[PDB]
């Protein structure tokens, strides 16, 4: 509790891992025109954070 | 007595007891289950 911050067509992607007790995010989002997956092509994620957490993580969920 | 001590730049503020041997020692204190903080004596 140490620690606060604050700041189909779309498809967003991200990136998490966590080392040395920082969480880094990287992201990318674009349109497309396809549904059952992902375009088969090519981008760079590009850098949001890097967050001082100190935090151990094994496990994870998403929020509808 | 305030201070208190038991990967890189981890914090770990768990309360859970040490299970110092076989036993599931359920938070009860005795031989094998043990505080799992100790504290300075200053
Ligand atoms: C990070 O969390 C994991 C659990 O999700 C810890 O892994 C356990 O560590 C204990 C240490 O006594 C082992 O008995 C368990 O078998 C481990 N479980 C798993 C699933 O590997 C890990 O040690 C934690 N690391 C830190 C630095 O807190």
């Amino acid at each position: 509790c140490t620690f606060e911050y604050v700041s189909f067509k779309n498809l967003r992607e991200f990136v998490f891992k966590n080392i040395d007790g920082y969480f880094k995010i990287y992201s990318k989002h674009t349109p497309i025109n396809l549904v059952r997956d992902l375009p088969q092509g090519f981008s760079a994620l590009e850098p949001l954070v890097d967050l001082p957490i100190g935090i151990n993580i094994t496990r994870f969920q998403t929020l509808l | 007595y305030n201070y208190r001590y038991r990967k890189p730049f981890e914090r770990d503020i768990s309360t859970e007891i040490y299970q110092a041997g076989s036993k599931p020692c359920n938070g009860v204190e005795g031989f094998n289950c043990y505080f799992p903080l100790q504290s300075y004596g200053f």
